[PDB]
């Protein structure tokens, strides 16, 4: 069922503004997406799916047809439940979601991204977790962050509180 | 060497307090034998045609 | 991404690879760039994950530290409109002291640990980390001054920070080479701090508010240093640095504040009580036996050279440095006469909370660590009966709320056999505090079954000097009891029966 459902939408629904006319998907995204929700069975292993994955993460960062807080609400909290279920199964999958965080470290679309990335390594602890090149790129990631923090526009005392990252598992 | 400063104070009494004969053990014996291969093994899997 | 293709993408480049490196084995084909040396650069020294950040945060503080004094300057007398030029660092400093708070709060294990001996998964630690540490505690010395509310009311979040980077040295390799005058340093920051609590004393004898800082910044992060020091056992660098003079000139100054009586020190003792055993335990000097000074090996007067001890300018009876700091033969007769005179709570003396806790954590470290040991055996079995003789001859004390800090101080003074101390101190004391037990819930409980609000309060206050007595009392016996119930057990005591019922 959700290997059906990975390619429902094509490339965040065609985020691009080119027809903006039938955003129903938009509007059925309300019960399918929290279908979604209520399981945690891709934890073991066999989820070769990491392209619907990736279209679920773009679909919450690109909303520019017929942009809706409240519609967007649920996808939110879509991308948020299902990286506290599974995790360090592959490497490319997550750079890439962060890729984007990672080289913007001032869009105030990065949200979804920046709790995903400190949730995640909060339940592993690299524990049963086998380090890889993606583990060798993350301090250039923590390095640009506080000098874009500090040097870029002083951020504010609410959305600055929720950049307290955690930049664990020194060696 | 024990079983006074700890064991006999608490409900408790030695293994075979009460056995005129020593108690024999088994072990683990390193020669490789041959035994029948074991149903609902995970792997090897023998049917007879 | 370039660091994590696909399996085809990645195969497909190992392949060109090889068909490129084929084809140009003919006509001596080879391009070479780059400059630098393997020596160094090579190995993973010139970034350690955190190597590339440490002076990158270490240079931050340092114009950090230019700018505040811009702010110094701005709250000493205006005129300067804040200096809201560089708030950046400012905000900056105010989300990173989280971050040099959780760091060091989980991996300080790492930096601790020799390489010759791993404590955990990784603690193999490079000599220039352990260097760049004693950097970041010189670097705390400027970090806060007696300047304290000029940063506002972060004091207790860099406070954390210090007590952290207390606990993640390692005083054994970076004094053998190195900068060492950072740690002198370090020191001479206590040394300021020592110039601190004698001018502190000179305001207490005068009989002020200028000198607050170094109870709520220094005096906190100090204990821990000298705990970090004594729960390592690394010993020496704390004397064979020639700084232990002026833990001498503490401790001279902090004993003039002891022999003082005044309303305003009374806060200020037990915190000073403290820091005394922990310095107690870190000198590596017997500071209460002039006479084994010569068999030391470690003193001030053997470091160098007597001309190096004159230098100074103290004489060679460096035993005889201290005006008021007797043998310990003195000091136990003193605490023993008192014993016997069976002296009331902190209103006649003051003994209790400044210079007893102090050979304490002291003497253990060479009672059995010394001469005389696998100096005084018997006269620290003598003491534990002592200082349990003065906490039942002041059973009674409605608010002294000084029993619980004894308690816990005399914990290690407990491993001593003693098999005459069971019916010398602790038979006595426990059967005086069964019979107050007894008296008190006789006079609640005939009483009751005999207005009643009147009499229902009155039994609330004994209680609570009941229990606090009681769980004063137990701790102490609660390590002796079952050291000792082996050999009770084996071979049977008349008077260890006495006590289970006592007890029970």
């Amino acid at each position: 069922h959700v290997l059906d459902v990975g390619f429902l939408p094509d490339m965040r629904a065609a985020a691009s503004l080119d027809t903006a006319t039938f955003s129903t998907t938009e509007m059925a995204l309300a019960l399918n997406r929290y279908l979604c929700l209520a399981v945690l069975p891709l934890i073991t292993k066999c989820a070769p799916l990491f392209a619907g994955t990736e279209h679920r993460a773009i679909m919450v960062d690109s909303m520019l047809h017929t942009v809706y807080r409240l519609s967007r609400g649920r996808s939110l909290t879509k991308a948020q439940r299902d990286v506290i279920e599974d995790c360090l199964m592959a490497l490319c999958r997550y750079i890439r979601p962060s890729m984007l965080q990672h080289l913007l470290r001032r869009l105030v679309f990065d949200v979804p991204i920046l709790n995903e990335f400190a949730k995640m390594p909060l339940k592993l602890l690299t524990n049963h977790y086998e380090r890889c090149w993606k583990y060798y790129c993350l301090p250039t990631g923590w390095a640009n962050f506080g000098v874009t923090s500090e040097e870029e526009l002083h951020l504010t005392r609410k959305l600055f509180w929720g950049i307290f990252d955690s930049l664990a598992h020194k060696k | 060497r024990f079983f006074a400063i700890c064991g006999l104070q608490e409900g408790f009494e030695p293994f075979a307090i009460n056995m005129q004969r020593p108690v024999t053990t088994w072990f683990s014996k390193s020669l490789p034998q041959f035994e029948p291969v074991p149903p609902e093994h995970p792997h090897y899997e023998v049917a007879r045609m | 991404p370039y660091d994590t293709l696909t399996a085809k993408e990645k195969a497909r480049d190992r392949e060109k690879a090889q068909e490129l490196l084929k084809f140009l084995q003919m006509n001596g084909y080879a391009v070479t760039r780059g400059l630098k040396d393997m020596e160094l650069d090579t190995s993973s020294i010139e970034k350690r994950f955190a190597f590339g950040f440490l002076q990158q945060l270490l240079r931050w503080m340092d114009i950090s530290q230019e700018f505040i004094a811009h702010l110094e300057a701005v709250v000493s007398s205006g005129r300067v409109e804040k200096s809201p030029h560089e708030q950046e660092i400012k905000f900056f400093a105010k989300i990173l002291l989280p971050l040099i708070n959780q760091y060091f709060t989980n991996h300080c294990l790492y930096f601790l640990s020799t390489p010759a001996k791993v404590l955990g998964s990784g603690g193999h630690a490079s000599n220039k980390e352990k260097e760049m540490i004693t950097s970041l505690f010189c670097k705390l010395a400027a970090l806060v001054r007696h300047r304290v509310s000029l940063f506002g009311t972060d004091a207790p979040a860099v406070v954390n920070c210090l007590h952290i980077l207390a606990r993640s040295l390692d005083a054994r390799t970076v004094m053998k080479s190195g900068p060492e005058i950072v740690k002198a340093g370090l020191r001479s920051f206590f040394e300021s701090a020592s110039e601190d609590i004698e001018k502190m004393v000179e305001n207490l004898r005068l009989g002020g508010q200028n000198l607050t800082y170094t109870t709520v910044a220094l005096l906190p992060v100090l204990t821990t240093l000298f705990q970090h020091i004594a729960q390592h056992q690394f010993g020496d660098d704390v004397i064979l640095d020639d700084v232990q003079v002026s833990c001498y000139r503490t401790l001279c100054s902090i004993y003039s504040l002891g022999t003082t009586k005044n309303t305003y020190v009374e806060k200020l003792r037990p915190a000073l009580g403290e820091c005394l055993a922990r310095l107690a335990a870190a000198m590596p000097v017997a500071f209460l036996e002039p006479q084994l000074n010569e068999y030391n090996a470690c003193s001030v007067y053997t470091t160098k050279s007597p001309r190096e001890r004159a230098i100074l300018g103290l004489p060679n009876s460096v035993e005889e440095m201290c005006p008021d700091i007797p043998v310990l033969d003195r000091l136990m007769a003193d605490i023993g006469g008192l014993a016997e005179s069976g002296a009331r709570y902190t209103e006649m003396p003051h003994v209790i909370e400044i210079t007893l806790p102090m050979l304490c954590s002291y003497l253990p470290r060479w009672w059995e660590r010394g001469p005389e040991a696998p100096v005084t055996s018997d006269h620290l079995n003598s003491l534990l009966g002592n200082i349990l003789r003065i906490i039942v001859n002041n059973l009674g004390i409605d608010e002294a709320t000084w029993m619980k800090r004894l308690a816990v101080f005399a914990q290690p003074i407990v491993s001593r056999a003693r098999p005459e101390l069971l019916h010398s101190h602790f038979i006595p004391t426990i059967g005086r505090l069964r019979k107050r037990a007894g008296k008190v819930v006789a006079e609640e409980e005939q009483l009751r079954l005999e207005e009643a609000e009147e009499g229902e309060l009155l039994v609330r206050d004994e209680f609570s000097v009941l229990c606090r007595d009681l769980y004063a009392l137990y701790p102490l016996l609660i390590r002796y009891v079952d050291n000792n119930r082996a050999h009770w057990l084996t071979e049977p005591n008349a008077n260890a029966e006495e006590l289970f019922r006592m007890v029970g």
